[PDB]
């Protein structure tokens, strides 16, 4: 059925959205500080997962969670912070720059496949409608 | 995506890493008794089916640099540097055993020697020196303590200075920057490393870091250049990928 | 931050430091019963990225 | 299979190992 | 059934 | 203490460290602004027929 | 929630004391660390300084 | 609330706070 | 009903 490549393509759309957002996000605020509690910006990035529930293995993409990352928060040494610990030492987000700016490009190209996807069977089912004159 | 963009790009971050390494070796070229870090890139084959073709790069860090290092001649009795692989001992932040080469030892007011803040280790424990003494270390590590006013004469032997050998691949720098024992070597040679007493140290000489410069130098050249070349094979992959998506048109 | 450019920004601050206590070493030379200073450098806390 | 076929099992896990134990 | 798609699951890590 | 003047204390490393941040953390968000430009091109056009 | 913004802000002033140079005039001042001067400011209020 | 779908209440109005007061 | 579109309200600003 081609009706359910929309849903499936816009669901793809919608989350390398999401995945090009969160690696803006981290670009960003690689160098921040701190955030409004206090805490130091932690890496966000997004869980991919199908959505195939009526019985089936293929149905698309869906943005289960955004996670913060696990690994370790830089320390840098700063005695006359507020935020520095017992030791002198405050949290800087663990933002991999190179991997953000991949994901940027990656996102972007996967983005335009899909894009691609959704306007030839957008002309496929025009072309349908004009089956038999 | 062709996820060749995925092998450069960690072949560009683990560059970094790399770099992150070398940097903090650098800063410390004047730290007295400090250990370089050595770094290495290991390739980690993707297992699969069905042709192996990529090959991940990863930076890892084989142990520390154990080469002697330079020393510095100051005229004072507690500045003490320790022969080629031995070790001093000191009590770590967690109340363990720990090793350095830092000889900088300093007296407290109490009378407590002290190595970067952590208490000196003998053969019989923590070494408690009688208060505002002067203190001459032998070339074994024998302490002799001058109490002032009293003469020359009262100069006597106080505790000795527990020297350990160990060789860099027995040897693992914790969090905090002082060396432990692996868990095999430590499963040898047991929990807590017997005196050599085979070991000398020179009283009044401080010993430096062992960062060498130039292999420091062309570390940076290469990985400035590798780093380069990853993003020309970035870029290609992503103009590659841009010229392929036109497929799915019509 | 790059913690490539904060760890050589570092490494210059202290080299900075160590020259600033040999400008005063230096300048101090005729003062009476002054004791030279002498700096001293530790590295600060090994992060663990993956474990051996 | 040949590369780009169609086959009745899924492939493989695909695992990375740092070390080999 | 996924994850991270991206770098955080493409890059070697240790065992779990 | 008199006789003496006290100047400033900018440091030169860090502000000259933090320039360099500067400028390569804008390249990046220049990056990204293109990317994002380049990518609603497209979507703009699924829009016909 | 995947957006999230950046702002520039300036958590005060750095109080590290600079440089003193010698100037054999009677009139010039250094205080010591985390010392103050006291003048009195344009608006008729109490101003600080080094 | 699955993204993507229809619901009768608004959605509620968002806050971007400098600080928590 | 609405306000500045674009840059000027896509900026963090002082609660008011």
């Amino acid at each position: 059925a081609l009706l359910n490549i929309f849903d499936i393509a816009g669901s793809a759309l919608a989350a390398q959205s999401k995945r090009l957002n969160v690696a803006a996000s981290n670009l960003a605020n690689a160098d921040s500080v701190t955030g409004p509690d206090g805490q130091p910006y932690r890496a966000k990035q997004v869980v991919f997962q199908v959505d195939a529930a009526p019985g089936q293995a293929t149905g698309g993409v869906k943005v289960a969670s955004v996670i913060e990352s696990q690994a370790p928060e830089k320390l840098v040494y700063e005695p006359g912070n507020p935020l520095a610990d017992a030791n002198g030492y405050v949290k800087m987000p663990n933002v991999d720059v190179v991997g953000e700016m991949v994901n940027t490009m990656s996102a972007s190209r996967s983005y335009q496949a899909n894009i691609e996807v959704l306007n030839t069977v957008k002309s496929m089912m025009l072309k349908t409608l004009t089956l038999g004159q | 995506m062709d996820h060749a963009i995925y092998t450069a790009m960690g072949a560009a971050s683990q560059t970094l890493n790399q770099q992150a390494v070398t940097a903090s070796n650098l800063a410390n070229a004047s730290t007295p008794g400090f250990r370089a870090q050595l770094n290495a890139l290991r390739a980690v084959p993707v297992d699969g089916l069905s042709l192996a073709t990529r090959t991940l790069v990863t930076a890892s860090t084989p142990g520390a640099d154990m080469t002697p290092g330079q020393l510095d001649y100051t005229s004072r009795p507690l500045d003490v540097a320790l022969q080629q692989d031995g070790w001093l001992v000191v009590q770590a932040a967690d109340g363990a055993e720990g090793y350095t080469r830092n000889g900088n030892i300093q007296v407290g007011p109490t009378g407590q020697l002290t190595i970067q803040g952590h208490p000196v280790i003998g053969e019989g424990g923590p070494i408690t020196v009688p208060e505002g003494s002067e203190i001459t270390i032998a070339a074994d590590g024998t302490i002799s303590a001058l109490n002032p006013g009293d003469p020359p004469n009262t100069v006597a032997p106080v505790g000795r200075l527990k020297l350990v050998k160990a060789e860099g691949n027995e040897v693992q720098r914790s969090d905090d920057g002082l060396f432990r024992l692996t868990a095999e070597a430590q499963a040898e040679r047991g929990a807590v490393l017997a005196a050599d007493p085979s070991i000398r140290i020179m009283s009044g000489v401080l010993e430096g870091s062992n960062v060498k410069p130039v292999e420091a130098m062309t570390d940076m050249i290469a990985n400035a250049r590798r780093f380069e070349m990853q993003m020309k094979v970035i870029t290609s992959v992503d103009e590659n990928e841009g010229r392929a998506n036109q497929l799915l048109s019509m | 931050m790059i913690s490539s450019l904060w760890i050589a920004k570092t490494g210059l601050d202290a080299q900075q430091t160590n020259m600033d206590v040999i400008a005063n070493n230096l300048a101090n030379v005729s003062t009476n019963g002054f004791k030279r200073q002498r700096a001293v450098f530790e590295d600060l806390l090994y992060q663990t990225i993956r474990q051996p | 299979g040949v590369p780009g076929a169609l086959s009745n099992q899924p492939a493989p896990p695909n695992e990375a190992p740092i070390a080999t134990p």
